RNA sequence: UAACCGGAGAGGGAACCCACU
């Protein structure tokens, strides 16, 4: 359904306003939610006070 | 699914009376007319017509619940005048006035139309 | 019973001319599930008249 | 003697399906296909 | 202790609305007529739809609903029919109903506007409002879709369903200048003048008039096509007068039987 | 419908108060002999939608409308699934006038 | 989806005005001068035709056959 | 046996045949099958676009002209 | 000097996201 014009989205019984972006898995549309995390490859100096450490240079 | 059918606001069931008079006991010469399947259309003209009667000491109407189709009209008159005839005379002349208003609207139409 | 499950048509009283399928009938009344509204009313069994739904010519 | 007629998806041609049949259109080949309206009495209240 | 003598004065009469003025009446009588214009004036409207084939993109109940809202010219019929629930018949009668019929199939290539031209009546006088301006679109069909149904029009009033409501809008008004101070303006000059205001452009509201009642109720009844705008009125006066006569009969029975 | 085992198999079939042993108090003739209700048919709560039997004589295994749901059958489609079994989806429509208790924002 | 028959508030028939109103806008009328050339005064009746979005034209694109 | 004497662009097989004809053109490293497929596809596209405008010839054509001009 | 039928609560478990107050 790609680069396909608007008559043809409607000839395949689809809507041209559908955004896309989801999977059909056993006839269910599933979305992948974006998960955040920490940036890798970067030095971060924190300070946990609830331990034996004054500082911590994670990476 | 619990919706009442819409003809239930004007159609009388089987056994319901249209109108029902109950003598009121707190004050002398007072009655309560309970009209079924009516609303503020008919209850307001009668009350305002009864307040024109000089021998009527109290007149009012209420609608106890709006989901239910019943009004109560409480009339109190002076001891030489029962509220049964106050309520009757308040309708007889309300009729005479509506009939006269109809005659006059009809001649005013047929004069406006080409005239 | 006898008319349970048949299509009737209410022919008197406030629901005149209203179509539904009988769900439960007794000797006196019947419960008609009305076709338009979403409701099952209980009507007298003499206010009803069977309409039926059949096809002829079966060939 | 009614054979349970279906309407194809992509063809819109009535097919006859009896039991123990593959659901496929008698032409063009289509696995999705729908049923016809009822013959009973549909009466609405214009309400 | 008695009645009042109202007087009427039609100021404008077209075939779509009437503007009249009623003088010398109580506010309750003048407002209760206003309510009878909206609910209790009988009119014919499609109320029974049997759908034989519907393949449009609209529902089955979407068509039937849009068909009930099509106004049908009830004008001298509506006072000869009976209510359906009172006809001593089985399955509608020419004496309590009017039968309609729509049969449309789009065969051509362009889309079909099923309009109310297609609703064919069996009485020549109760027709949808097409007589003498487009027509109420019911559906639009594509190539190969269709609609056959037959429908029935019965008598009713706007208290059951709004489809039996003969008016576009009733414009009641009384006392245009705030002479009675029934409404109290916080800044009386920010308010535009009524249409009927016998007031100059200098002053804002009329000076307060302590002993005084409403009269001169100004009305503007606008029809939706179904009845003619002066028949809505003459029928609301008779419909109200008939509610009252019936109440009086039931009352005299309650009195004599106590 | 499926092959449950050697002796067990499901099939779309009007049950009958004769062979299907488990069986409901319902109206089964609303559905036609295909075992599937047809579009345009008014249904209500616990009316049978898809008649289905599984062999043991036959048990009833049919699907019913959710209690108090009350629609009109909108369209019925029949097809096969990856396993090549008959598979149908019925949808039921239900008009909702705005009565009181309904939430508006 | 398709133009309502009546104005919800008022009662006035607006079902016959969607084609006329799209034709006047095609001509040259501005949208406020089209709405009273049709005869719609109350602003209750005027939002029926301004706010209406016509979806049945998109639903007709999904032909069942041809 | 039914498809043999029955034409493939009649009626709803139009888009599916369009993508399948593109797939048949792409699957081929021979230029002759690609050019035959390109000609068949352009002819089918023109026939389908004509059929599509003829059905949209009325009352959708009229609203396209009004939206194009309203913006 | 006669008159045909009788059977009934059925039935389901585990885990996860979304949403409402
Ligand atoms: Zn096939
Ligand atoms: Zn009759
Ligand atoms: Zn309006």
């Amino acid at each position: 359904l790609n680069g396909l014009t608007d008559r043809d989205l409607c000839e395949l019984n689809e809507c041209p306003l559908d955004p896309g972006g989801y999977f059909i898995i056993n006839g269910s549309e599933k979305v992948l939610i974006a998960q955040e995390k920490m940036a890798t490859n970067t030095v971060y100096v924190f300070a946990k006070k609830d331990s034996k450490y004054a500082y911590t240079g994670e990476c | 699914m619990n919706a009442p059918p819409a003809f239930e606001s004007f159609l009388l069931f089987e056994g319901e009376k249209k109108i029902t008079i109950n003598k009121d006991t707190k004050v002398p010469n007072a009655c309560l007319f309970t009209i079924n399947k009516e609303d503020h259309t008919l209850g307001n003209i009668i009350k305002s017509q009864l307040l024109k009667d000089p021998q009527v000491l109290f007149a009012g109407y209420k609608v106890p619940h709006p989901l239910e189709h019943k009004i109560i009209i409480r009339v109190q008159t002076t001891p030489d005048y029962s509220p049964q005839e106050a309520f009757t005379n308040a309708i007889t002349d309300l009729i005479s006035e509506l009939s006269l208003l109809e005659e006059r609207f009809r001649v005013a139409i047929k004069d406006k139309q080409e005239g | 019973n006898e008319l349970i499950g048949q299509t009737v048509r209410i022919s008197q009283g406030p629901y005149k001319g209203y179509i539904g399928v009988v769900k439960d009938a007794t000797e006196s009344t019947a419960r008609v599930e009305l076709h338009s509204t979403c409701q099952t009313i209980s009507v007298d069994r003499q206010r009803l008249t069977t309409v039926g739904s059949r096809r002829p010519g079966g060939m | 003697q009614q054979p349970m007629i279906y309407i194809c998806g992509e063809c819109h041609t009535e097919n006859e399906i009896k039991s123990r049949d593959p659901i496929r259109c008698r032409e063009c080949g289509y696995r999705i296909m729908y049923k016809k309206r009822t013959k009973r009495l549909v009466v609405f209240d214009a309400r | 202790p008695y009645a009042n003598q109202p007087t009427v004065r039609i100021t404008e009469l077209t075939d779509e609305n009437v503007k009249f003025i009623i003088e010398n009446t109580d506010l309750a009588v003048a407002n209760s007529i206003r309510r009878v214009f909206i609910a209790e004036v009988p009119i014919i409207a499609i109320d029974w739809v049997q759908i034989d084939a519907n393949s449009s993109v609209l529902h089955d109940e979407f068509i039937a609903h849009r068909l009930g809202l099509i106004p049908l010219t009830s004008d001298d019929i509506v006072d000869k029919l009976q209510y359906s629930r009172d006809c001593t018949c089985e399955e509608f009668c020419p004496e309590c109903s009017v039968e309609f019929t729509l049969d449309v199939r789009c065969n051509e290539d362009q889309t079909r506007h099923v309009t109310s031209r297609d609703l064919i009546s069996n009485s020549p006088r109760v027709i949808p409002v097409t007589s003498r301006q487009d027509d109420i679109l019911i559906v639009k069909l594509r190539k190969g879709q269709e609609l056959r149904l037959r429908a029935y029009a019965k008598k009713g009033f706007g208290k059951e369903h709004a489809k039996w409501n003969p008016t576009a809008g009733v414009a009641f008004e009384y006392d245009p200048d705030n002479a009675l101070r029934h409404t109290v303006y916080p800044k009386p000059e920010e308010w535009p003048k009524s249409e009927y205001s016998e007031l100059d452009e200098d002053e804002s509201q009329a000076p307060y008039d302590p002993n005084g009642k409403p009269e001169r109720f100004y009305y503007n009844v606008e029809s939706c096509g179904s009845l003619r705008p002066e028949t809505i009125v003459l029928s609301a006066l008779s419909g109200l007068k008939k509610k009252l006569s019936d109440l009086q009969t039931q009352l005299s029975h309650e009195i004599q039987s106590d | 419908e499926s092959k449950k085992g050697f002796d067990q198999e499901e099939v779309f079939e009007k049950p009958t108060r004769e062979t299907c042993q488990g069986m409901r108090h319902a109206i089964y003739d609303k559905l036609d002999d295909d075992g599937l209700i047809a579009p345009g048919v008014r249904v209500s709560g616990d009316d049978v939608i898809i008649g289905k039997t599984v062999t043991l004589t036959k048990r009833d295994c049919s699907t019913f409308l959710r209690t108090s749901e009350t629609g009109i059958v909108d369209q019925v489609m029949v097809t096969l699934n990856q396993e090549g079994y008959k598979f149908c989806k019925i949808r039921v429509r239900s008009v909702r006038i705005p009565q009181i208790g309904d939430k508006f924002a | 989806m398709i133009i309502p028959v009546r104005c919800f508030t008022c009662g006035k028939i607006v079902g016959n005005k969607w084609e006329a109103y799209l034709g006047l806008l095609q001509a040259e009328y501005t949208e406020g001068d089209a709405l009273d050339a049709l005869g719609l005064k109350r602003y209750c009746c005027r939002r029926m035709l301004l706010a209406h979005v016509d979806l049945i034209e998109k639903l007709l694109n999904y032909a069942p056959l041809e | 046996e039914k498809e043999r004497f029955r034409k493939a662009p009649p009626n709803y097989a139009m888009k599916k045949t369009q993508l399948l004809k593109e797939k048949a053109m792409a699957e081929d490293l021979g230029d002759q099958d690609k050019a035959k497929q390109i000609q068949d596809q352009l002819n089918e596209l023109e026939e389908r676009a004509e059929a599509l405008d003829r059905q949209r010839t009325k009352n959708i054509s009229a609203i396209s002209y009004i939206n194009q001009r309203n913006r």
